[PDB]
DNA sequence: TCATTGAGCAAATGAGCAACACTATTCGCATATAATGGGGTTAGTGACTCTTAAGT
DNA sequence: ACTTAAGAGTCATTACCTCTCCATAATGCGAATAGTGTTGCTCATTTGCTCAATGA
RNA sequence: UGGGAGAGGUA
């Protein structure tokens, strides 16, 4: 019951006969006169144990006094009836048949072991063609598949020397006669002479398979089923119906088929049947056994009586309704309720209203215990009936029991971890669970008919989890990003916006008040409104250096509503918290500031009090919607008429025949977009500032008190797009073919649409409703795949002591700041120092958690980039340390050791899937004759650094682009500095002089033609695919020389100044002219959720970018073929590398320059596998994080980058070995990177050479399947393939995963169970 | 300890260690019937043990040496 | 009789009438379901149909 | 709908599903991941064993809750034994190797 | 001299066995003009990956 | 000696509620075995009752 | 009582 490992292997026939208790020899299950089970049947009592507790079948032994005996009359062993689901039988098959798993699950393992094709093995098993096992003559070798005619020829020819059998018994004899170590040694010799790619891969597959058999100790004859085991008859039960008829399982039908055909084969072998009949019966038994093991696998699936295919054993375990994903991971659970949810705003943050009857049904054994303790019930039956009669003493005892006993409120689908929270229940009269209004932003639940499950923790440990870890006052901050999710939502927000907004001359403006209490007294007496601009006295408490609170008291120019909220805001916050109009972002910043200053308990009472006052003043407001409140702008018809006249003008121009149809289409869309923007701007102007009728200074202007604008500007419900569709113009609606329709829906939802506009709108409405369903399914599939990769990651160590890290620069692509340094680095731990003078000389040491104060210091001193320790670079085996991960985002401090990171990271990523001066760097340039500077590099980036040192923008310039500004020059804004040729790629030079037209002749490499505009001849270099026989061995060169003709050298190198230009070049420069330096010479021409799923599944795209694998210069080596090879030789050593590039793809790097490690040779998207293998682990981590965050910022969802780094670290777990030392890794075996790190640590400890490696970015599906745990892999996906590979290789499970301990039934090593698991681990180590 | 277990968390240093220490204290109050050092004020044993940790009487090593003292006084 | 009772009793289109009010009766009789014997499924149906 | 302790299934011996047959609410795969994210290992263990398919553990839990002592007597569930017997009936030797 | 403890005993009832005699079930066996190659799917999937095979 | 097509395989969210529906065909005749009834008999269990020491 | 299909509906 306390086992360390779950070892899986193949089953010998002796082991199957050791499992069984009796041979099942009859197909009939039970009788019909009296329903006792038969003898040697499918339900038999002698084989599968007794039917009743401690009773035989005849009734002789009938008590526990005879504890365990065998009945001499009927054979039924007197035991408990629990052994009807623990005892197996066995069927003794006449002809030994083949297992369908180890034959049809590709790779077949029988074709891979015997080295025979699967079609020929299937022909042998189908009794269509003989196979020869052994033969003494040289005519018939081993495994020569003969036909019937060839066997009848060989029988009359030799008849005595060879032995050829047909069927599965022949394959059993073949696997018996083969020799595992002899074939392994012969293939090890065969691998060494020559290495073709397909032959070496097939040979190493077979060698890995044979070495798996020898090291696991299995035998190859065990794949042929001779003895078939039988499931116990309470696991293939016989359940009745309500009308006397029986409804059995499909396994009883399949077992009846196998037993009947096996008994008929025994009868046909005893009756001396003909060869055709006994061969067909052997084939039928093979088909029946294969159907029972996997129905839908071999051929046509055997259907039952109701025309549906039967459920086999492989269909019971594998699938969506299989044993794993329906009963092992997620089980049904007692002590559980379910009801509709309503709103309780009178509650606190940690309370929920359970009904009386539902909680009486929930807490029933607890009421039994308190009834028998207080002496009000003698026995359990009396207590049962006192609860069932619902007495007043039962209600009082229930009120005592339910006090301080938290229950979990679950709501499906539980996307993120805040979908389960523990609440102290309060008994109410009703039938609906009254939630708090604040937690329904965490639950994503509105009250339109939702339903929530109520689970009751029983034990004291479970009540303490629900009180310390899962209480609703503890998880305020979201674990995705460190922002509070217990936030006012739409109604508190409308009330607080109406409070802290101010009018101009409302009622009682310009008084002086003794404080917040007198302001509240003035409003509730009625002498002053909520919008009177008044001077109040405010006594705010600032924070000292220690925990003391100093005070200041002055007069502030406030409103009455802000002076009412100052009674609510606790001591410790400034007045600039309250002194603005509070939208949803403003109240979020209020709760965040109150958290970081005060803690948790002032934050909880502030949220409850701000919700109470928000609800109360939204009720006192009366903020109603009306038909006079959706104010249509009075200049809508004029703009619409002008736009229709302009569209009709371009239409009649097209009907005259001047402008084409596509340009008319693009012009009409651009005109209607401009018209829609103008109407929306006029609508927003006339709705924001319509309130102008004022007094007490003059006719003044202010923001409007319109309720539609109020519930838009507050961030409560809706946005400016929704207000535009209500009041302005509906806009341009799209067809389901993607193309935007030309005429738009001009009417809004106030004037009412006509028939055709509504029928056009139904396209997008049904499309959006259809799209939403698809993304949720995709997001849940993505969330399951992400969780099943990141299962095995937990915090183990407190610190690993590494020196690596990822330098976090703010993402500065384009013209704006996407993420600031504060959002990028707040929470992580600094790897190195910050070495810059700056203004204050900030020097944070290593191993420092970056708090908000340290990040404020970084913002003040304006640091460009800081290097912090990431999860990917952590050097801890089987788990990460706390200092590399950094801050527990749900709490706000450093992460406790033992808490599972990866499940939180996978949930936080897959939850919004249902919502989806001039600075020059890396340059090589030369000053031209005019100062218009040109760049001779491709990887040049143009950085835009401010005068303080920080970076403002970023731009990448092309190679050969012109530039007017040098380094250190500060140009003003709006100046166009980026000037470049977009379609042509120049071939510019850096030296001056004359040109020598060498190695180009008119006729075989260049085309003699002229330009059609100027009359000058132009020498276009002809491409090598259309050249003649004279141009297959030459490369034309623009031999730039000096003014008289000597070969000028490049300054710095020893390469001659040559320029091998490619084809299709517009050579305008002729011989005998003067050429400057830096001038041109010739012209050479050129979703959200699927993108996230393709980044995480690590897919090679449709057009990968060719990169340079070794640093050095590049030259061409192979001629007379269009596949351009690059002999990229290094500048120090020899070249062992070449590269094959197809015909039509263009090249960016010419054959005269030198590339670094990982240079873009061919443009396009770059594949993440070669990104890793060439650039580095930190580079592929930064690529995946940036390209995922681009999607999540496009849609507007905040997600911290540490979660994406956790998924990347779980993707990079494998590491193939390129060269071994003295370790037990021979060649190309994809072992885990933690295993080779431990092996290299041991080898460098005892002083040896060590073994190098090379990591590889596996996808999510391939990583979770190549996880070393067969139980985790089979619970995720592909149960047939995972169990087949584990059974052949003889693997074992060490029980170290969270999913593994969910399946087995132990405490997970995640959080509270981590102490128990490390105690068990040290107990196993110390003994 | 009724509404928030925050000061008990800052006293212990670990949420999961707090759950384990309060579970052993609540097991000693439910099984053995030991004397709670705080006034119970008609609360449950979970909140009583959490209040004892909130004051600062119960720690892992302190409850272990107290259990060792009772064991060595039994012998 | 076995074939016509199977169609009229246990087909995929001969379904239980939602008759909780007259509007549900009249909109269950004016219904054109593209599924059934010889039609689509909820797996073989994209955004085209 | 609510359920304290009623009828149980026959193949897996975990409680039934449905208001008409007095069923228990399903604690699905998403909720198992939420408890793993919380770190409530004791709540996860007592929701997979003693509130579910483990007859000896749930009977001792019922007697202990009635007798006042809220203690946990865990054990291996029976769906895992169903899984072991089904793989062994497929013909693949899987065993719980002791130590 | 009598209540209290220690030990046992005939008798009534519940359980059951052993051998034998009648009887309702169940299974092996026989039908003699001639009869000599079958139904039944899935049909408006999508995307991706792995293996095998003709093509270059 | 390597590179594109054909074919097979494997997934495509969670939780709950209601309803209906889940089959028909050869006869007969002894032989033999399992089942049930019958009568005489033994054995384990419990209970009111009896008998023998012993101090008050 | 428990099992399996088909249809409908709610979030
Ligand atoms: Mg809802
Ligand atoms: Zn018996
Ligand atoms: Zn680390």
């Amino acid at each position: 019951e306390e086992f360390d490992a779950i070892k899986i292997a193949l089953a010998s026939p002796d082991m199957i006969r050791s499992w069984s208790f009796g041979e099942v020899k009859k197909p009939e299950t039970i009788n019909y006169r009296t329903f006792k089970p038969e003898r040697d049947g499918l339900f038999c009592a002698r084989i599968f144990g007794p039917v009743k507790d401690y009773e035989c079948l005849c009734g002789k032994y009938k008590r526990l006094k005879h504890r365990g005996v065998i009945c001499e009359k009927c054979g039924v062993e007197v035991t408990q009836t629990k052994v009807r689901r623990e005892r197996m039988g066995h069927i003794e098959l006449a002809s030994p048949t083949a297992h369908i798993w180890f034959l049809k699950s590709l790779p077949s393992r029988i074709g891979l072991l015997l080295d025979m094709p699967l079609r020929d093995i299937e022909r042998v098993l189908y009794f269509e063609s003989y196979v020869v096992i052994e033969g003494g003559m040289t005519n018939l070798e081993r495994q020569q598949i003969l036909t019937e005619e060839q066997y009848l020829d060989a029988l009359e020819e030799f008849g005595d020397e060879f032995d050829a059998k047909m069927g599965a018994e022949a394959i059993q004899a073949l696997l018996k006669s083969m020799d595992l170590e002899q074939e392994c040694e012969q293939l090890r010799e065969e691998l060494n002479e020559t290495n073709s790619e397909t032959k070496r891969k097939k040979l190493t597959k077979r060698i890995k398979l044979l070495e798996a058999f020898v090291q696991s100790g299995n035998k190859p004859e065990w794949m042929i089923l001779t003895v078939l085991p039988v499931l116990p008859p309470d696991l293939r039960p016989l359940v009745p119906l309500d009308g006397g008829r029986f409804a059995t399982s499909d396994l009883n039908d399949l077992y009846r088929r196998v037993i009947n055909r096996n008994n008929r084969l025994k009868r046909l072998l005893d009756l001396a049947a003909p060869d055709i009949i006994v061969r067909n019966e052997k084939r039928m038994l093979q088909e029946a056994v294969d159907a029972l093991l996997d129905n839908g696998r071999r051929g046509r699936a055997i259907t039952g009586s109701n025309k549906r295919p039967l459920k086999s054993l492989a269909d019971m375990i594998k699938g969506k309704q299989g044993r794993f994903r329906q009963n092992l991971l997620g089980k049904r659970v007692d002590y559980s309720g379910r009801s509709v949810i309503t709103v309780g705003p009178y509650l606190r943050l940690h309370q929920c209203g359970l009904p009386k009857k539902m909680a009486l049904e929930l807490f029933k054994p607890f009421i039994y215990g308190k009834l028998e303790l207080r002496g009000l019930a003698t026995t359990i039956k009396a207590a049962k009936k006192m609860v069932e009669r619902e007495e007043a003493v039962v209600w009082d005892i229930l009120d005592e029991v339910i006090r301080e006993h938290p229950v979990l409120l679950n709501r499906a689908p539980t996307l993120h971890r805040l979908g389960i929270q523990a609440f102290e229940p309060v008994l109410i009269e009703g039938k609906a669970i009254q939630l708090h209004p604040l937690v329904c932003a965490a639950y994503n639940a509105d009250f339109d008919g939702d339903q929530m499950a109520v689970h009751v923790p029983l034990t004291l440990e479970a009540q303490l989890e629900a009180r310390a870890l899962m209480m609703s006052t503890n998880n305020i901050l979201s674990p995705a990003n460190g922002e509070p999710i217990i936030v006012p939502s739409q109604d508190v927000v409308l009330g607080l916006y109406y409070m802290t907004r101010d009018c101009v001359n409302a009622k009682g403006e310009g008084m002086v008040l003794t404080g917040p209490k007198e302001a509240e007294r003035l409003y509730r007496s009625g002498l002053a409104s909520l919008h009177a601009r008044v001077k109040v006295r405010i006594t705010e408490y600032e924070k000292d250096a220690n925990g003391e609170l100093v005070a200041k008291t002055s007069l502030k120019d406030t409103t009455v509503g802000r002076a009412i909220l100052w009674m609510i805001v606790p001591k410790g916050l400034p007045y600039s918290i309250v002194n603005q109009a509070l939208g949803k972002k403003a109240i979020s910043k209020m709760l965040n500031t109150c958290y970081r200053i005060l803690g948790l308990k002032p934050t909880v009472i502030f949220a409850d009090q701000i919700m109470y006052t928000g609800f109360a003043y939204a009720a006192r407001s009366g903020a109603s919607v009306g038909i006079d409140d959706m104010v249509i702008p009075e200049k809508k018809h004029e703009i619409i008429s002008e736009a229709e006249a302009e569209v009709a003008e371009i239409q009649e121009q097209f009907q005259s025949g001047l402008v084409t149809a596509g340009e008319r289409y693009n012009k009409v869309i651009d005109i209607w977009a401009a018209a829609n923007d103008r109407v929306s701007k006029a609508m927003m102007d006339n709705l924001q500032t319509e309130t102008v009728i004022n007094r007490d200074g003059q006719e003044e202007k202010q923001v409007s008190f319109n309720s539609i604008y109020m519930m838009a500007d507050s961030g409560a419900r809706g946005s400016a797009a929704q207000i535009r569709q209500l009041a302005g113009m509906r806009g341009l609606m799209a067809k389901p073919d993607g193309s935007i329709i030309e005429t738009p829906i001009t009417a809004n939802f106030r004037e009412g649409l006509n028939v055709l506009q509504y029928f056009i709108s139904t396209h997008g409405a049904r499309k959006g409703l259809a799209d939403t369903a698809l993304k949720t399914a995709n997001s849940g599939y993505l969330t399951r795949r992400l969780v099943d990769v990141a299962q095995d990651l937990v915090v183990t160590e407190d610190d690993c002591g590494t020196h690596e890290g990822i330098m976090m620069t703010p993402v500065i692509e384009g013209g704006d700041v996407k993420e600031p340094l504060r959002d990028r680095v707040l929470g992580r731990v600094t790897a190195e120092d910050v070495l810059k003078p700056g203004t204050a000389d900030i020097l944070v040491p290593r191993n420092t958690l970056l708090h908000e104060q340290w990040c404020d210091l970084l913002e003040e001193n304006s640091v460009d980039a800081v290097k912090v320790r990431s999860v990917v670079s952590c050097d801890t085996d089987f788990g990460v340390c706390a200092h590399c991960y950094g801050r527990d985002l749900a709490r706000g401090h450093i992460i406790n050791k033992g808490e599972a990171i990866g499940v939180i990271a996978a949930q936080s990523i897959g939850e919004p899937g249902t919502q989806l001066s001039i600075k020059l760097s890396n340059v090589k340039s030369v000053v031209n004759s005019s100062g218009k500077l040109v760049i001779t590099s491709r990887n040049t980036e143009l950085k835009l650094i401010d005068e303080f040192g920080r970076t403002k923008e970023s731009y990448k310039v092309p190679y050969g682009a012109v530039l007017a500004k040098g380094d250190g020059e500060q140009v003003a804004g709006g100046e166009t500095v980026a000037n470049w040729d977009p379609h042509t790629m120049p071939v510019i030079t850096e030296v001056s002089g004359f040109v020598r037209f060498t190695d180009m002749i008119d006729g075989q490499t260049i085309t003699r033609q002229t330009d059609e505009l100027t009359g000058l001849s132009s020498l276009v270099v002809l491409d090598s695919a259309e050249r003649t026989a004279g141009g297959k061995d030459l490369r034309p060169a623009l031999k730039i020389v000096d003014a008289q003709g000597n070969d000028v050298l490049i300054p710095g190198t020893d390469m001659p100044a040559q320029y091998f230009l490619p084809g299709k070049a517009i050579v305008q420069l002729e011989d005998g002219v003067q050429i400057s330096s830096g001038d041109t010479l010739a012209r050479i021409p050129q979703g959200g959720l699927p993108r996230v799923a393709d980044l995480f599944e690590a897919r090679r795209p449709k057009e990968p970018a060719i990169l340079a694998e070794i640093s050095g210069i590049v030259s061409f080596g192979k001629e007379t073929k269009g596949k351009r090879r690059l002999v990229i030789t290094p500048v120090d050593g020899s070249d062992p590398y070449e590269e094959m590039i197809p015909k039509w793809r263009q090249l960016n790097v010419f054959e005269g320059e030198r590339v670094e490690r990982g240079d873009v040779i061919s443009d396009g998207p770059e594949a993440p596998h070669d990104i890793l293998r060439l650039r580095g682990v930190h580079a592929v981590t930064r690529y995946i994080v940036n390209e995922v965050q681009d999607v999540y910022r496009l849609q507007g969802v905040k997600i911290n980058d540490k979660h994406i780094e956790v998924i990347v670290r779980q993707m990079l777990r494998k590491a193939t070995i390129v060269n071994a030392g003295s370790s037990d890794f021979l060649e190309g075996e994809q072992v885990e990177y933690s295993r080779v790190k431990i092996a290299n640590r041991e080898l460098e400890a005892n002083g040896k050479v060590g073994a190098t490696y090379s990591r590889d970015l596996l996808g999510i599906t391939k990583a979770s399947l190549a996880t070393e745990s067969f139980i985790s892999a089979a619970s995720f996906q592909e149960t047939t393939r995972v169990l087949t590979e584990a059974a052949v290789a003889g693997k074992r499970d060490e029980l170290r995963g969270l999913k593994e301990n969910v399946i087995v039934g132990r405490l997970i090593p995640a959080g509270t169970g981590y102490a128990y698991h490390q105690d068990r681990m040290r107990r196993r180590a110390a003994g | 300890a009724r509404v928030t277990v925050q000061d008990a968390v800052e006293k212990i240093g670990n949420r999961f260690d707090l759950v384990l220490v309060a579970a052993r204290r609540a097991r000693q109050m439910q099984v053995g019937g030991k004397d709670p050092l705080v006034p119970e004020e008609n609360d449950k044993t979970t909140v009583i043990a959490l209040r004892e940790i909130e004051e600062g009487l119960i720690n892992n090593q302190i409850l272990d040496v107290r259990e060792r003292q009772e064991q060595q006084e039994q012998e | 009789s076995a074939a016509v009772k199977e169609f009229f009793g246990s087909s995929q289109l001969s379904q239980f009438m939602d008759q909780n009010n007259p509007l549900s009766e009249i909109t269950h009789k004016r219904r054109i379901s593209a599924l059934g014997p010889g039609g689509l499924t909820r797996e073989r149906a994209g955004f085209e149909v | 709908h609510a359920r304290s302790t009623g009828s149980y299934s026959l193949v897996t011996q975990q409680p039934l599903g449905g208001k008409a047959q007095f069923g228990g609410q399903r604690f699905g795969e998403m909720e198992v991941w939420a408890l793993e994210a919380y770190g409530a290992a004791y709540t996860l263990q007592e929701m997979l064993t003693v509130k579910s398919d483990d007859v000896n553990g749930r009977t001792k839990m019922y007697k202990n809750i009635v007798d006042g002592n809220h203690q946990m007597e865990p054990g291996m569930p029976e769906s895992f034994n169903v899984l072991l017997k089904e793989i062994r009936s497929l013909g693949i030797n899987i065993e719980l190797e002791d130590e």
